[PDB]
């Protein structure tokens, strides 16, 4: 009929009412209309509670995979209309492993790509960390050949890289197709490219120390106004730390010192320098005994 | 206990009441849940004793298979420091 | 069209004014009394007697 508030409503009373947890798979169902439901009244809230509750609570049990990829499905359309992709990496981290036990690896596989890639869109990641390091991520496919040489970029950056790179290489990099399966291919170009101009200033902190406007902005292929936005808005989010001379040219990387700062490294040294004289108080046991032969 | 409820019967409706308020919670706490006001925790027996009252105490236990647990009033008055506040 | 709150707007303004100036000057200084001028949407002269103030 159309009758979407109405039916979200009996739904709601009725699966506290009837079960705690006594069946799991007549009460899956009627969660899965709810969730339907809930996307199109713009009631985020009550599906995102909901999903929670019933995925902790099948992963204690019994395990089913199916399950689980059913509540994902409905949750990133919600989590398109909001935004948050560190959200969508873990909720798809947890069912990685219940992929990688019962379900065949050329599911898997991309799965892997699409939660590496959801960290891409996002400033920094945790998570990151963890996925990178794997076996399974930097052979096989193109598709994570090409994501494990992404993260890599941003590292190594002089931000020219980007749009050979972005042309060339979309398997995957304005697509998906076993997590979205898109979400529009111009809206992904957006979180890719404030992402690698925010990694191309923070890599440049470490490794100058002095640089000027004018080559900072060469790196950037943008204009000064533009360079100058993007110092703004992550010397706020307090990753980096740097001065600015707008109309002398330079881009400080400096930050607060105190004395005390310096006496740590001299006590750091010194303490090299102990360390250094147990060893060489064990090698010269050793050295001597080879000596007398 | 030592009798049972049928062994009984012609006190019902205090039969019948019994029932529902002890027994029933250990059975389903869940039911009182989901509505979520709390269990029954208390039952008081008011009447002139061993007319029926008793042996409706005793009757409960045994179908449940409760340990009846008997308290004399004047063994919780030991005339001794703490002795009264250790047994209840 | 209540006077009431039309009074904490005016305060609040004033606020909100210098928290912008703040803002703006936090990546660091060494940087021209006329750009500020221009971003923020304000006179020369204002600008500056609220930059002192601050």
């Amino acid at each position: 009929e159309g009758k979407i508030d109405e039916a979200a409503d009996i739904l709601c009373e009725l699966q506290v009412e009837t079960y705690g947890s006594m069946e799991m798979s007549e009460k899956i169902q009627f969660i899965l209309e709810q969730m339907e439901l809930s996307i199109l009244k713009g009631d985020y809230s009550q599906a995102t509670v909901l999903s929670r509750k019933i995925l902790k609570k099948t992963f204690k049990n019994p395990k089913y995979e199916s399950l689980k990829l059913e509540y994902y499905n409905l949750l990133v359309k919600i989590s398109l209309h909001k935004r948050e992709y560190l959200e969508v990496a873990q909720y798809l981290q947890e069912i990685y492993q219940t992929d990688a036990i019962k379900s065949d690896e050329a599911k898997w596989k991309p799965v892997l790509s699409h939660i590496v890639y959801f960290l891409v869109l996002s400033p920094y990641g945790n998570l990151q960390n963890d996925l990178i390091h794997k076996i399974q991520n930097d052979n096989n496919l193109k598709k994570l050949e090409s994501q494990e040489s992404l993260v890599k970029l941003f590292t190594t950056n002089e931000l020219m890289r980007w749009p050979i790179v972005q042309k060339t290489y979309e398997p995957v990099l304005n697509e998906d197709d076993l997590a979205f399966g898109g979400e529009a291919n111009k809206h992904h170009w957006e979180d890719l490219q404030k992402r690698v101009i925010e990694h191309n200033l923070r890599v440049i902190s470490e490794y100058y120390s002095r640089i000027t406007l004018l080559r900072l902005n060469e790196l950037l292929d943008l204009t000064e106004s533009q360079t100058e936005t993007y110092i703004s808005d992550l010397v706020n989010q307090g990753i980096i730390y740097a001065k600015v001379n707008r109309p002398a040219k330079i881009v400080n990387f400096e930050k607060p010192k105190n004395s005390s700062q310096l006496l740590n490294e001299w006590s750091h040294n010194v303490d090299e320098l102990l360390e250094h004289i147990e060893t060489i108080g064990h090698l010269i046991t050793k050295e001597e005994i080879m000596h007398g032969l | 206990g030592e009798i049972t409820f049928d062994g009984i019967g012609g006190l019902t409706e205090q039969i019948r009441e019994l029932r529902e308020v002890i027994e029933l919670p250990l059975k389903n706490p869940e039911i009182f849940q989901r509505v979520g006001i709390k269990p029954p925790k208390g039952v008081l027996l008011y009447g002139p004793p061993g007319t029926g009252k008793t042996l409706l105490a005793k009757a409960v236990a045994a179908t449940i298979g409760a340990n009846f647990i008997f308290s004399p009033a004047s063994g919780i008055v030991d005339k001794y420091i703490g002795e009264s506040a250790r047994i209840i | 069209g209540d006077e009431l709150t039309r009074s904490h707007f005016n305060a609040l303004y004033d606020t909100l004014l210098e928290s912008n100036l703040c803002k703006i000057i936090e990546p660091f200084e060494c940087v021209e009394i006329s750009h500020i001028s221009k971003i923020i949407g304000l006179d020369t002269q204002q600008v500056e007697g609220k930059l002192s103030q601050m």
